[PDB]
Parts: structure tokens; C-alpha cells; sequence
């Protein structure tokens, strides 16, 4: 009955826990490089 | 008292496998109660407005329409008007 | 009255429907006299620039409309005292001079120089 | 269009009425935009309670209703 | 048969019209009315219940709770609209 | 009784903008009385922005000055 | 008296829920001044809905209809 | 989630605000709670329209003068 609608915001939610692994494998790697 | 058994029954229906809090019932019934009060106090307004001694289903789908947003209250109407037909029927 | 009398001959303007001459501070604090009801004149400065216009020549002492031929001649009998004048170009809006006529005033030029 | 029609000299006379003593370029269609917003609203108030009274025309009575449900 | 059953709402039907009727609304209620006003709080409870279970199932929990409520709320623009001069406990 | 927007163009605007339902009458005395409810309202939002811009220490009332007061009035 | 119990830090911490990076000093008396005027009104009203209903003390409900007639509804004590 | 006003001196506050106006009242944990839980609303809305009129005004600390204003746009 309930209207229903849908959320594509769990496609979002997946891709933004993609975007954080690679956020933090690029963060490690950069830091590491770097090493002062 | 309280529409809690009401709410359980809802949400058995909506979600048969979940539950709730005593918080999140309480909640649902401040949200009943303050929903009922609202549209009560404007079919008050509208049917003091008409000069009528009698609230009716116009005046409940007046209300509604002048409380709720937009599609929430055309779903609203919608199911009053389903149920008040199957009370008829 | 003492209202009614400009006070300071610069920076003054004329009514167009009873031609009422006064100073630019009378018509922002008092407004138009003999037609207030159906103009809001009064009250600012606003409507005072959209309705009067300070395109008006002529100085008449009017005293006594009740008797006068210059109050009859000019359709200003069934008006208060003072000083009025004798031509003012202009002409009010559409809207301005429908409400008029809707509500029951009727509206004329006082124009009654000629042209050319 | 006629929210462009609402002549700009009404605005200004509107705003000028009381402590405004200058105004920006930008105030106008900021303010053309707020009297649209209000107008929408008043008249859907309006006319959800003419469609009640069944009545094909907007009335005064209908609009301060409208004005008191909205708290003006 | 019970006029809930009846109507076959979930709401009660009585105890609305004995509230109608208690707080003196108006003089009197139609038989329509209750059940139309049944009917509407039963679809806003089913529509607030539907948000809140979903917003727990993306929270990956079992029992509706406070938190998911406001989630709900917060995620439905309508819902917002209508209930954003409200206040919550905790 | 003062009416400073032309009534032409105000009723031109109401009728446009009331496609919400086409076609329907408004009555001369309920247009009077939406025009002096929006001559009102508007009244009300520059004082506020009057104050806002006093506020900001600005003599000149500038766009933001209104959107902080419908801000901060729940518009 | 007890206006002054307030404590400094709650105000401030108060502030900083809100969204107020730096806090002058002449803010905590005047917070606990607007925060005297609204709880005396809403005690008013409460007050008011307590002799209505003949009853010894302030319930909940009283103070939910209190805050309902100012227009903050709260929910979880009804 | 927590309570951002001390429990005891805000009941404190109530009590002295209930015999101010009248003596011999008793109030409810309930009701306690629910007034705190509304100042604690009240005073971060309030806040909050402080804050915007701070950032509106070109500041960073916030003045008795912008709760001055905010109070007054929003009508109390
Ligand atoms: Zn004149």
C-alpha cells in the first residue's frame, strides 16, 4: 500500500565503499612513498 | 492507553520479521496521537467554517489534504477512500 | 486653516482631480483634503508622486466656493477652501482611474487651458 | 510572465515605506521570487478549500481562511 | 462483526470515534468520517513503520529503535516537511 | 486601503499562477484580499531585512538580508 | 538562586552542538535569562492545563500540551 | 546521545520556577525530563539562528546582540 519508493542510495552506499578502499589503498601507498 | 497493539499489528503486516523498541513505540504513539489531534482540529476549523453539525468523510479528506504534502496526501485519500467503500460495501 | 496654506513657496506640487496646491511636506504628512477616502494619499510619498504632478500653472485665493463664479467655472464648489490653481497637465493610470469610476467618483480634466 | 509585469517601481515603493533607506539591484527579483512563493502558497490553501465548498470561484471568506490556516 | 473488522482496517474505528466525540469536535460525526480518519492514520503508520524497517535492515539490525525513526524522517523529504517542527526524546 | 502593486498585473500573476487547478474564478473582494495579505507579508520581510542589514551594519538591504531573515523565520 | 546553576560549560557545549565556533562572555547570563523566560511560560501553561484538570501535580502529558501551545511538539512522553 | 544540561541544577531551576509561580507543586521524572529535553531543543535552535546571525554579521564569536536579533525575527 505504502508508497513504495525506492532508494538508489544503497548504489551510492556501494560505491562509496569502493571509493573508500581505494581511498585508503592510494592514502597507504602515497604515505609510504613519502616516508619523510 | 495507546495505539501500541495497533502499531505492532502494523508493523508485524509492513515487516513480519523485525521488532521494535519501547522508545521507537512511544514515538509512533505521539506521532498517532499528534496526527489524530491535527486532523481533528482542522475538520473542527473547516466544519465550523460550513455551518455543519456533523464531520464527514468531505470534511476528513479536506483536512487531509490541507495537513499532508502533496503525494503523501493523495496515498492518504486513496486509502480512506478504499476504506470507507469496503465499510459501505 | 493653517494646514490647509503652503508654507513654503519651493518644491510644490498640484493635485489633478480638485487641484489642491500645497507644499511637498503637507502632501507627505496630511495628503490630499478634499479627497482622501478614495485616494490613500496620505501616508507617503509614493502615491503623492504617482497621482499629483507638478505641471500645473495659476494661483486663485478660493474662499468662498459656495458663491463664486471662478468655483463654479472651474467645477469646484462642493470643495473645501484654499488655494487652488487653474490648469494641471496629466492624466492618472488605468488602474488608478478605474477604481474611481468602480466606486463612484467621477473623473475629469482639469485641464482647462487649451493647446495650440 | 507577469512576475516581470509586477512593476519594479511597486517593489521599491513597497520597501521604501518604513527604515529601507537604500536598496540593492539584486533586492528585486529576490523579492519577486518571496511574493511568488507566498502567492503559491496562499492560493493552494485557497482553492483546497473552495474544491471543499464545492464552489467554482474563490471567495474573500475562502482566502481568509487560507491567511488563518497559515498563521498570517 | 467489530467495525474495524468491518471496515477492514486496523485502526480502531470505536475508539477514534469515541475520541471525536469525547473532545467535542463537533456536535456530531458521520458514520464515514471515523472510518476515513481510521484509514489515514493507518497508512502514515504503515508508511513511517515501512521507512524505519528499512532504514534498520540498511543498519543491520533486528528491532526498530529511535535512531532508525529519525533516519527515516530525515531520508523522506514529505516526512520532513511534515514533521520538522517536531521534537524527539533522546 | 493603500495599494501600492498595480491591481492589473497582480490579478494577471494570480491567474497565472493558479494553473494549480485551471480555470477557476476569483472574486474582485478575495483578490483585495490576497493583495493586501501579500502587500503585508512583503512589508514585514524588508523590516526584518531592515534589521538584518542594520544588523550587518550596512544601510543598503542587499539579497542576502532577505535570505537570512526568511532563514531565520522558517519560510 | 539556581538560574546561575546552569552550568558554563553545558551552555557552551550547547553552542557548540548548535554550530557556534567562539562564544563571548556577555552570552551565559543572557542564554539563562531566554532560557528563565521560556521555561516560565511553559510551567505557566502546565500550570494552567494542571487546574483544568484538578490535579495535584504536573504530568507529561500537561507539559507535551504546554510545548504544543508554544509549537515545539515532543514526542517519546505522550 | 546524551544530556547537555546538568540534571540536578536543571531541576533545581524547575523547582524554583514552579514555587515562584505557585507553592506546594510537585512535578513528575516524566515531566522533568520532557522539559529538559524541550530547553535543550529551544536553546540549540536558538543557537543555531545565533550562529547564522554571527556569520551574517562577519564574525566569529558569537554577541548578545545576535541573540537579540534572532529572537526578534523569529517573533518572540
Ligand atoms: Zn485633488
Amino acid at each position: 500500500r505504502t508508497r513504495n519508493e525506492m532508494t538508489a542510495e544503497e548504489k551510492r552506499r556501494a560505491h562509496q565503499k569502493e571509493l573508500a578502499a581505494q581511498l585508503n589503498e592510494e592514502a597507504k601507498r602515497r604515505l609510504t612513498e613519502q616516508k619523510g | 492507553e495507546s495505539y501500541a497493539i495497533y502499531v505492532y499489528k502494523v508493523l508485524k503486516q509492513v515487516h513480519p520479521d523485525t521488532g521494535i523498541s519501547s522508545k521507537a513505540m512511544s514515538i509512533m504513539n505521539s506521532f498517532v496521537n499528534d496526527v489524530f489531534e491535527r486532523i481533528a482540529g482542522e475538520a473542527s476549523r473547516l466544519a465550523h467554517y460550513n455551518k455543519r453539525s456533523t464531520i464527514t468523510s468531505r470534511e476528513i479528506q479536506t483536512a487531509v489534504r490541507l495537513l499532508l504534502p502533496g503525494e503523501l496526501a493523495k496515498h492518504a485519500v486513496s486509502e480512506g477512500t478504499k476504506a470507507v467503500t469496503k465499510y459501505t460495501s | 486653516a493653517l494646514e490647509t496654506v503652503p508654507k513654503d513657496l519651493r518644491h510644490l506640487r498640484a493635485c489633478l482631480l480638485c487641484s489642491l496646491v500645497k507644499t511637498i511636506d503637507q502632501f507627505e504628512y496630511d495628503g490630499c483634503d478634499n479627497c482622501d477616502a478614495y485616494l490613500q494619499m496620505k501616508g507617503n510619498r509614493e502615491m503623492v508622486y504617482d497621482c499629483t504632478s507638478s505641471s500645473f500653472d495659476g494661483i486663485i485665493a478660493m474662499m468662498s466656493p459656495e458663491d463664486s463664479w471662478v468655483s463654479k467655472w472651474q467645477r469646484v464648489s462642493n470643495f473645501k477652501p484654499g488655494v487652488y490653481a487653474v490648469s494641471v497637465t496629466g492624466r492618472l493610470p488605468q488602474g488608478i482611474v478605474r477604481e474611481l469610476k468602480s466606486r463612484g467618483v467621477a473623473y475629469k480634466s482639469r485641464d482647462t487651458a487649451i493647446k495650440t | 510572465d507577469n512576475i516581470q509585469g509586477i512593476t519594479k517601481p511597486a517593489i521599491r515603493r513597497l520597501a521604501r515605506r518604513g527604515g529601507v533607506k537604500r536598496i540593492s539591484g539584486l533586492i528585486y527579483e529576490e523579492t519577486r521570487g518571496v511574493l511568488k512563493v507566498f502567492l503559491e502558497n496562499v492560493i493552494r490553501d485557497a482553492v483546497t478549500y473552495t474544491e471543499h465548498a464545492k464552489r467554482k470561484t474563490v471567495t474573500a471568506m475562502d482566502v481568509v481562511y487560507a491567511l488563518k490556516r497559515q498563521g498570517r | 462483526k467489530t467495525r474495524s473488522s468491518r471496515a477492514g482496517l486496523q485502526f480502531p474505528v470505536g475508539r477514534v470515534h469515541r475520541l471525536l466525540r469525547k473532545g467535542n469536535y463537533a456536535e456530531r460525526v458521520g458514520a464515514g468520517a471515523p472510518v476515513y480518519l481510521a484509514a489515514v492514520l493507518e497508512y502514515l503508520t504503515a508508511e513511517i513503520l515501512e521507512l524505519a524497517g528499512n532504514a534498520a535492515r540498511d543498519n543491520k539490525k533486528t528491532r526498530i529503535i529511535p535512531r532508525h525513526l529519525q533516519l527515516a524522517v530525515r531520508n523522506d523529504e514529505e516526512l520532513n516537511k511534515l514533521l520538522g517542527r517536531v521534537t524527539i526524546a533522546q | 486601503t493603500e495599494l501600492l502593486i498595480r491591481k492589473l498585473p497582480f490579478q494577471r500573476l494570480v491567474r497565472e499562477i493558479a494553473q494549480f487547478k485551471t480555470d477557476l474564478r476569483f472574486q474582485s473582494s478575495a483578490v483585495m484580499a490576497l493583495q493586501e495579505a501579500s502587500e503585508a507579508y512583503l512589508v514585514a520581510l524588508f523590516e526584518d531585512t531592515n534589521l538584518c542589514a542594520i544588523h550587518a551594519k550596512r544601510v543598503t538591504i542587499m539579497p542576502k538580508d532577505i535570505q537570512l531573515a526568511r532563514r531565520i523565520r522558517g519560510e
